[PDB]
RNA sequence: GUGGGAGAGGGUGGUGGAAUUCCCGGAGUAGCGGUGAAAUGCGCAGAUACCGGGAGGAACGCCGAUGGCGAAGGCAGCCACCUGGUCCACCCGUGACGCUGAGGCGCGAAAGCGUGGGGAGCAAACCGGAUUAGAUACCCGGGUAGUCCACGCCCUAAACGAUGCGCGCUAGGUCUCUGGGUCUCCUGGGGGCCGAAGCUAACGCGUUAAGCGCGCCGCCUGGGGAGUACGGCCGCAAGGC
């Protein structure tokens, strides 16, 4: 399914470069540390390619997480 | 000559003066290694999403600058051995690329 | 004897035994139970029943230590974690929250033959 | 590697009349410029083989055209080998 | 040539977090583990479970694909350097400089060999516990080489698309990765599926040919004896051609 929302519907513009931009990082992260896949960011395959990379560096920065522990439950 | 960004997040418990003296030793390697500094933002004090060397916090500081490729390397290793350099991440620059626009 | 009152409750869960350790709000344990710590002794321990009554132990002997409000940490993907949360849920304990820590690594060693196909 | 000020200088140096890239003489020479480029490259990165056959297939290439050289003009294959230092 | 593009292509150095194991400490008690059920094993010298600190080695979760790159073997955290190939646009340069390729030379998964290192987890052999009629096995607890690094060997394979390379020719439809464009779409390069004509013993193949053609290399000639014997060449050996 997944027709819930696409995170890339949610903001219009902005650097899949930018590593430093947390704010609208962490929207593609899921519940727990995860990468959202296709299905849920809505990105193209390239997209997607580069939005993996910049979100390893900012884990590796700090700013990101590698991963989360799960609420409720 | 490339383009580069040097991130350096350094230790948040820093008083003004010891601050100061890790700045200064950075502004010191950069030259030593010849980079121009194009630019810089300097963030400061921020939240980290995983702890860092048993801190929660981390300062962070971000040049842009050009420099010789052959030297990149090692200026890095030299900003990483001061004691209160917690993370050193030098990217090559890129142009941004969009996505909704 | 401590009195706490205010604690944490680690449900450890495999397909062998469920264990459940009880510490405090720094995470020093103050009382544990589990399959064997009841009667159980071989795969009956794995049991979610068996589940159930090492959770009600732990509860209780943290009772003792005059416990009330307790935050859930679950480990483990075994039968019947769910019914040790369902246990300490109503054990008169009170549940603030739980929660899923079970690890997983990124890949870091070889598991053993049986649990290979997967590394 | 090679900016693109060291490759117009090599060019504008072989080129046999101004303007002209790609005759048999230039591609040689850059040839020449990008095989020495990879052994230094390999002399250190023993270890390196892909890019290895990489040069294999420059060398050849280069072979090829001097060897067309020397069948058409003799006196032209000489020359650039003399001046490139070729023949190893 | 010029201007661009994507990529786990290669090499060197660095570095990140998750987990396992071990050590240190705290708290804590009688079990943990494991299985079909168990036992060996581990634990009162305090284990398991839990928090904190530390050491070390190996591999990189999500992204991840039906994906990409490479001649193949093969390639996956991130960063920089060094470097190979490749595709597109322009249609600017050279002017048949082309194709194939016996021999040669190089590369070549795993296992294996040599000399040093390293050694967390796994684990041939081995030591045990079970199961069994037996159980030199399947399952359980241990465990050495090895797995990892360097350097040098080895040269195998269901090294598989079981499909040699190049070029021309012969309906389409559909999904997809990646360039370019006047961007409903068109156009070029890959990866898939269905299918025209045609092929095929059949199954199937079908612009990614297993169709139609030309060029060149390799190979086949009933099953076994046999990848054996003999010789030669290579290898430290195992053993390979
Ligand atoms: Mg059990
Ligand atoms: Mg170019
Ligand atoms: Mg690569
Ligand atoms: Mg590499
Ligand atoms: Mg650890
Ligand atoms: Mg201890
Ligand atoms: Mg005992
Ligand atoms: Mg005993
Ligand atoms: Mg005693
Ligand atoms: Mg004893
Ligand atoms: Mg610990
Ligand atoms: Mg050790
Ligand atoms: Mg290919
Ligand atoms: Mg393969
Ligand atoms: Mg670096
Ligand atoms: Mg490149
Ligand atoms: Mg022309
Ligand atoms: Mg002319
Ligand atoms: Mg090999
Ligand atoms: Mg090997
Ligand atoms: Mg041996
Ligand atoms: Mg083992
Ligand atoms: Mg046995
Ligand atoms: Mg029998
Ligand atoms: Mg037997
Ligand atoms: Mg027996
Ligand atoms: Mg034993
Ligand atoms: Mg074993
Ligand atoms: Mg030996
Ligand atoms: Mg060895
Ligand atoms: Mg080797
Ligand atoms: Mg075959
Ligand atoms: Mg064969
Ligand atoms: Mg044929
Ligand atoms: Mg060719
Ligand atoms: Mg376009
Ligand atoms: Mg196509
Ligand atoms: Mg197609
Ligand atoms: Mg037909
Ligand atoms: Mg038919
Ligand atoms: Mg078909
Ligand atoms: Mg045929
Ligand atoms: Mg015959
Ligand atoms: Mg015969
Ligand atoms: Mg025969
Ligand atoms: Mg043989
Ligand atoms: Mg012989
Ligand atoms: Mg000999
Ligand atoms: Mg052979
Ligand atoms: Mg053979």
């Amino acid at each position: 399914p997944s027709r819930k929302a696409k995170v890339k519907a949610t903001l219009g513009e902005f650097d899949l470069r930018d590593y430093r931009n947390v704010e609208v990082l962490k929207r593609f992260l899921s519940e727990t540390g995860k990468i959202l896949p296709r299905r849920r960011t809505g990105l193209s395959a390239k997209e997607q390619r580069i939005l993996a990379k910049t979100i390893k560096r900012a884990r590796i920065l700090g700013l990101l997480p590698f991963t989360e522990k799960l609420v409720r439950k | 000559m490339r383009r580069y960004e040097v991130n350096i997040v350094l230790n948040p418990n820093l008083d003004q003066s010891q601050l100061a003296l890790e700045k200064e030793i950075i502004q010191r390697a950069l030259e030593n290694y010849g980079a121009r500094v194009e630019k810089v933002e300097e963030l400061g004090l921020r939240r980290l999403a995983y702890p860092i060397a048993k801190d929660p916090q981390g300062y962070f500081l971000w040049y842009q600058v050009e420099m010789p490729e052959d030297r990149v390397n090692d200026l890095a290793r030299e900003l990483r051995i001061r004691d209160n350099v917690r993370r050193v991440m030098v990217v090559k620059s890129q142009e941004p690329f969009l996505a909704n626009a | 004897k401590r009195q706490v009152a205010s604690g944490r409750a680690y449900i450890h869960a495999s397909y062998n035994n469920t264990i459940v350790t009880i510490t405090d709000p720094d995470g020093n344990p103050i009382t544990w139970s589990s399959g064997g710590v009841i009667g159980y002794k071989g795969s009956r321990k794995g049991t979610p029943y068996a589940a159930q009554l090492a959770a009600l132990d732990a509860a209780k002997k943290a009772m003792a230590y005059g416990m009330q409000s307790v935050d859930v940490i679950v480990r483990g993907t075994g039968a019947g974690r769910e019914q040790a949360i369902r246990a300490l849920q109503a054990s008169g304990l009170q549940v603030k929250s739980i929660v899923d820590d079970t690890p997983v690594p990124h890949n870091g060693c070889r598991p053993k033959k049986k649990f290979r196909k997967a590394s | 590697p090679i900016t693109k000020e060291e490759k117009q200088k090599v060019i504008q140096e072989f080129a046999r009349f101004p303007g002209d890239t790609g005759s048999t003489e230039v591609q040689v020479a850059l040839l020449t410029l990008r095989i020495n480029r990879l052994s230094e490259h390999l002399k250190v990165h023993k270890k390196d083989h892909h890019s290895h056959r990489g040069l294999l297939m420059m060398v050849g290439q280069r072979r090829r055209l001097l060897r067309y050289l020397q069948r058409e003009d003799p006196e032209r294959y000489r020359a650039l080998i003399e001046k490139l230092g070729i023949r190893g």
